[PDB]
RNA sequence: GGAGGUCAACAUCAAGAACUGUGGGCCUUUGCCUAUAGAACUUAUAACGAACAUGGUUCUUGCCUUUUACCAGAAC
RNA sequence: GUUCGCGAAGUAACCCUUCGUGGACAUUUGGUCAAUUUGAAACAAUACAGAGAUGAUCAGCAGUUCCCCUGCAUAAGGAUGAACCGUUUUACAAAGAGAUUUA
RNA sequence: GUAUGUAUUUAUUUU
């Protein structure tokens, strides 16, 4: 459907204008699903119209909470280490493209070019010797009887080393605060008031 | 397909999503050409995605870097303010940026702390959160009014199109329901026969006695049946009240 | 006679199912898969030798629905059966008048 | 609910043999070919497995005006195209029933929502040399007849006909209302 | 397609140069460039008589008319212009002139001041 | 039979051969949508077509022979089909068995599977009425010959005959001299839909004669749907023929309404 | 027969601190009183979502030539 | 093509292979639509014209119409959106005076 | 807030 000028296309046509009406769903669906750094590659269900008219990525992403800050957070060390590290730090340009170059068909150019290793962390060999195995994996437990559903991936369950080491990574981003009555004037209710 | 079906062939798309005439315009063209808010809101909104997934192309090309590819969303999505234009459309989007820089703010002094001015940086969680929740706002939104433009594109504006009364057609109408209750009550009191010369001629003395009475001239008529005079008279004091 | 209590029970129930027929025969017409919310082979033909089944076939969502609906004008025709008999029951007044 | 209540108009002819037919049952359809309005519209297939696809084309009140089948366009009863049959019933009578049509287009618009029904609807290189040819005939039916009992040029200004065969030859079979005479050089 | 508006969309090589270069061999081939005339919307200051069918153009009067660069220069260099007007009631032309050195114009063909 | 009935039907173009679609600078710039050109409007679009068919030559057997199919491919009529035996619709000039299977349909919809329009149209455009059969065809432009002049109307006369000739059984011809025009007229209306949609934009005289080479520069002639004659001969004739008509099915009414009783 | 599924359909999810069925008595089915069985999910710093957007009407403002687009509070 | 089985043949000792046959499993897609001139986009260019109430130059709101356009719009614009600005004769009589014809 | 309007027929419909 690139280059149509034939009358065959004559409905398809119609079938564009008609699913102008669904796209901002899709760019929706599209952005929520967005890889993350630690991840190299997300891979997605889209839903897409047989004519070619729009593509739905179809999902939505679930993750651990205290899973999820564990990796989030190892990111924010990483960030910061690079930060420190490196003296030149280069900030891309934007926009990326120029506006005559056409978008670059996946097809092609990306997809035989391998994916140049992403953030993850050094973490450590013996301290999360827990935790270090499947910590940066898309989903972090698919196959496990015991510490999560299935596939469908809900209802996640853990043991209590683990959750000792996912505390332990998630220090920078963790509320720290232990007592209810450090919020004082604080709480929603004084803020009614 | 839009643009073109709607018979304008000198409005160019480039690859940004930028809009721009390819000619000098002729006044009919701009009349014919003003494009609402459905298509520029929805034009800049994918002005926005094509931008990120741009940034994460050239990371799969190797062209960038792992960290300089968060830093680069994290700007994006903090600076769509500068590098958009969705703030003209919807006025209300002001809100998001003014809470996505505040987030920013407060990202960065819990990050900078110990090391550096510098532009690293990449914890793009917040901005996300904000930006995309904004966008499940604008679902039905856009829905509705994009619906409306296709509907209206294929199957022509609806040919009744009555208009309400507002603060500036309002005096309009006041006259017009008086001269109307005019017209029956003096329509009523005559015995039988004339109708349009005499229709004519008594609104025509009404006018008259309202300026008359914006004149402070007292308005004798040298002769007219009194009870005419009586409804006249009637009505010009309700409207002077 | 005032028309007794069993008499407006009936005339209540059948306008109310129609004025209801109209009311969702409109709510599934408009563009909303929103207003949805709110709301047989039947055909012998001639002498019936063929019979028929009616089937009705799911559009394409993004195409156009109602693919002829499309907004035009029209003068419709009075068409005159009978005549309704105009039946009612000056000279120096137009001195007055 | 206008357009739905009043069930369709078919032929028995063109609805074919078939026992029990499905059809499909659009709640709009095409505007009729005549009054340009919206339709309910159906379609079907004769066979099971038959290739061809029937969709009916006007209207139900432009077809109950003049009577005719939707499929088919022809009279309900007589199977006949409308410009015939108010023919023939102004055959009898004298001169009166032609359907005189809408021109424009809210003429027509107009026009088919009234309920008055139309006329016709109310009552229910070897040259031979040709000549003595009736103007009349066609050339079709000539050269039909020749092969009938056993290429060509007419001019019908002339009332003269030529005839080149592929072959003496045949002009022997042949010679095996008319001026023939064989000659060319 | 704004009113006021910033950019406008260039084909992607469009030596700008080369453009002046060939639309200004483009220039001399077309009808309405070169016509040598123009068309202003314009006033009456002095009011009018025309001298056909004696209509008055009675002070100031919105006109479509047309402006003509004259051959004459005034004094050794500034400009001076000569404005058309048709008249309402009958199809006639009236010029006019516009002297720099006395700042009122001076008209001539067609019609006649009033005093 | 021994031509048409055995011998398969054989392609007429190679695909990668058929024209380009967007036809060439109407205007300033392309457009999408509709596919026509933009801005101001060139001089009138027309051309000759490259293609034209051979009744012995190309027709032949095809898949909707088999499967039974009424219609005739159109892309055969213009001898531009790229689908050979494995196209859809039938290869080869319509016989009067042929319209023997379609004469229950031909009312509504012309011989291609095309529901005809009311009111013909403004010029007398591409597909006629439901309302009147039409059987005589307008042939105009005679000047898709080009400019090469004739030593008698024989020369345009004889050379439309040898052309339409082949496409279906012709009921009269006539060339008019002072204002160029033929006349033609067919048996059936499907020869005549046929023949319009066939010899539409169409060059003349021999494979090679004169200019021929160049006939590709041509503009092509007009082939478009005729009015009636206004001359009292045939319009006696007219009046006669539906005369003995309406009488001929007057027997079938009187048969089935005498069995009706 | 067990485990599952980024599968579907149909129910139900804001209230007298609240659900349903059943036994018995009175009025004359409803309703009241009495007896008994079972109550998944959601609720007390109150709620299905440990999260967080937009729209309509009506008022109050704020910008202030006018309308969209808006400024920040309330009710529905 | 799988599986259950029967029969024949062969290897075999009821098993392995071939052949023949019975039965089960599996059961009617798609089209409102065919691929450039001849079943219908719209601007632009050229020529002519040249602006609502007025003596004149402007703000504007409406109202009617088988005109609509831009607009998500029931907001508001499109010259106050455009068209309007013209053609115009019979419910018809009563009274009086003069000329012509007639029982 | 850069009007607006009219016209732009080339391919020849039977006497
Ligand atoms: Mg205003
Ligand atoms: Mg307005
Ligand atoms: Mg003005
Ligand atoms: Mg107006
Ligand atoms: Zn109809
Ligand atoms: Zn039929
Ligand atoms: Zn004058
Ligand atoms: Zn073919």
């Amino acid at each position: 459907h690139s280059d149509m000028a034939s009358k065959m296309y004559n409905t398809d046509k119609k079938a564009f204008l008609g699913a102008l009406k669904y796209l901002p769903h899709a760019i929706l669906k599209l952005l929520e699903n967005m890889p993350h750094p630690w991840e190299q590659a997300k891979e997605v269900k889209v839903l897409y119209h047989t004519s070619g008219a729009i593509t739905f990525v179809n999902e939505t992403p679930r993750v651990i909470e205290p899973v999820y800050t564990a990796q989030w957070s190892a990111t924010w060390i990483a960030m910061r280490r690079e930060k420190r590290d490196r003296t030149h730090f280069k900030r891309m340009r934007f926009p990326p493209f120029d506006d005559d170059e056409p978008p670059l068909s996946y097809e092609q150019h990306i997809e035989n070019i391998e994916p140049l290793d992403p953030i993850n962390l050094p973490l450590d060999s013996q301290d999360d010797e827990y935790v270090k195995d499947w910590l940066y994996d898309s989903r972090p437990l698919e196959e496990d009887s015991k510490k999560v559903n299935g596939t469908s991936y809900k209802k996640w369950s853990f043991d209590l080393p683990e959750m000792s080491n996912l505390y332990r990574l998630s220090t920078p981003l963790r509320d720290e605060v232990t007592d209810k009555n450090y919020y004082y004037l604080f709480d929603k209710k004084s803020f009614f008031n | 397909l839009l643009i073109h079906r709607k018979g304008l062939t000198y409005l160019h798309l480039d690859y940004n999503f930028n809009l721009k005439p390819t000619k000098t315009l002729t006044t009919k063209e701009r009349k014919k050409s003003r494009l609402g808010n459905s298509f520029h809101l929805m034009r800049e909104l994918l002005k926005m995605m094509k931008l990120i997934v741009d940034t994460h192309v050239q990371f799969r090309l190797g062209n960038v870097d792992a960290f300089q590819l968060a830093d680069g969303i994290h700007y994006i999505l903090n600076h769509i303010g500068q590098l958009t234009g969705i703030y003209r459309y919807k006025y209300k989007v002001m809100h998001q940026i003014r809470a996505c820089k505040d987030l920013k703010h407060i990202i960065y002094y819990k990050f900078n702390k110990n090391l550096g001015k510098g532009p690293g940086c990449g914890f793009w969680q917040p901005a996300w959160r904000v930006w995309l929740n904004f966008l499940r706002g604008t679902i039905p939104l856009l829905e509705r009014y994009i619906g409306n433009l296709i509907t209206r594109q294929f199957e022509g504006r609806s040919n009744e199109i009555v208009k309400t009364t507002t603060k500036q057609r309002l005096d309009a109408y006041y006259d017009l329901e008086l001269r109307n209750s005019v017209m029956d009550d003096i329509l009523e009191m005559m015995p039988e026969s004339i109708r349009q010369k005499k229709a004519r001629t008594i609104l025509q003395h009404l006018s008259e006695a309202w300026r008359c009475w914006k004149a402070n001239i007292p308005w004798d008529v040298p002769g007219m049946p009194a009870p005419i005079k009586k409804i006249i008279e009637r009505y010009i004091k309700s409207k002077a009240d | 006679p005032l028309p007794t209590k069993a008499e407006i029970q009936e005339c209540t129930a059948r306008t109310k199912s129609y004025i209801q027929r109209l009311v969702n025969a409109k709510l599934a017409n408009s563009n909303n898969r929103a207003s949805s919310r709110y709301v047989a082979p039947a055909n012998l033909l001639l002498n019936n030798s063929h019979h028929i089944e009616v089937v009705s076939k799911q559009m394409d969502p993004l195409l156009p629905r109602f693919v002829g609906k499309k907004a035009r004008k029209v003068v419709a025709p009075t068409e005159n059966d009978e005549v309704v008999p105009v039946l009612h029951m000056g000279e120096a007044d137009p001195n007055e008048w | 609910d206008e357009i739905n209540e009043p069930p369709p108009n078919i032929c028995e002819q063109c609805l074919g043999d078939e026992a029990n037919i499905r059809m499909t049952k659009i709640p709009q359809g095409s505007e009729c070919k005549i009054c340009t309005l919206p339709f309910t519209l159906y379609h079907f297939k004769t066979s099971k497995r038959s290739n061809n696809i029937i969709k009916t084309l006007i209207c139900v009140r432009c077809a109950t005006q003049r009577n005719i089948c939707q499929c088919c366009m022809l009279d309900s009863r007589w199977h006949i195209p409308i410009q015939l049959r108010d023919h023939l019933i102004s055959l009898v009578n004298e001169e009166n029933v032609m359907t005189e049509e809408a021109k424009n287009d809210m003429m027509k618009r107009f026009l088919s929502l009234k309920n008055v029904k139309l006329g016709g609807a109310q009552i229910t290189t070897k040259s031979f040399f040709l000549y003595n040819i009736d103007a009349s005939i066609p050339e079709w039916k000539i050269t039909d007849t020749v092969s009938q009992l056993l290429s060509l040029i007419v001019n019908h200004k002339a009332k003269c006909g030529g005839l080149r065969f592929q072959s003496s030859e045949l002009g022997e079979r042949f010679v095996s209302i008319f001026i023939i005479p064989w000659s060319s050089g | 397609s704004e009113r006021k508006a910033i950019n406008k969309y260039y084909p992607p090589d469009y030596n700008p140069l080369e453009a002046e270069k060939l639309s200004r061999k483009m220039a001399k081939k077309l009808k309405t460039m070169n016509k040598s005339h123009a068309s202003i919307r314009l006033m009456t200051p002095f009011s009018m008589r025309c001298l056909e069918c004696n209509e008055y153009i009675p002070k100031s009067r919105k006109f479509n008319g047309k402006k003509e660069l004259l051959k004459e220069k005034y004094l050794d260099s500034i400009k001076i212009y000569r404005l058309t007007i048709s008249c309402p009631r009958c199809a006639n032309s009236i010029a006019f002139r516009t002297d720099p050195g006395n700042s009122d114009y001076v008209m001539e063909v067609g019609g006649v001041r009033n005093y | 039979m021994t031509s048409w009935r055995d011998k398969s039907a054989k392609v007429q173009v190679k695909e990668s051969e058929l024209p380009s679609s967007i036809p060439a600078q109407t205007g300033l710039t392309f457009n999408i949508w509709y596919n026509k050109w933009s801005q101001g409007f060139a001089g009138n679009t027309r051309f000759v077509s490259p293609f034209a068919l051979q009744p012995q030559l190309h027709s032949g057997k095809t898949r909707g022979d088999n499967d039974g199919q009424l219609f005739f491919c159109l892309f055969f009529a213009k001898g531009m089909c790229c689908l050979g035996p494995k196209c859809e619709y039938l290869h080869h000039i319509p016989d009067e068995e042929d319209i023997g299977k379609l004469a229950l349909r031909t009312e509504v919809l012309d011989c291609f599977g095309r529901e005809k329009f009311a009111d013909y149209r403004e010029d007398m455009g591409g597909i006629g009425s439901f309302r009147k059969k039409n059987k005589t065809l307008y042939v105009g432009g005679i000047d898709g010959a080009l400019n090469s002049k004739h030593l008698k109307p024989a020369q345009i006369e004889s050379r439309i005959r040898f052309v339409f000739s082949r496409l279906g059984d012709i009921d009269r011809i006539r060339y008019v001299e002072s204002k160029n025009c033929g006349f033609v007229k067919f048996k059936y209306q499907a020869n005549a839909e046929f023949a319009k949609e066939a010899m539409s934009n169409q060059t003349l005289l021999l494979p090679s004669d004169k200019e021929w080479d160049d006939r590709r520069e041509g503009t092509g002639l007009l082939v478009k749907w005729a009015n009636e004659d206004p001359d009292p001969a045939a319009q006696k004739r007219l009046q006669e023929e539906l005369k003995l008509e309406s009488l001929n099915m007057m027997v079938h009414l009187i048969n089935n309404n005498t069995n009706s009783a």
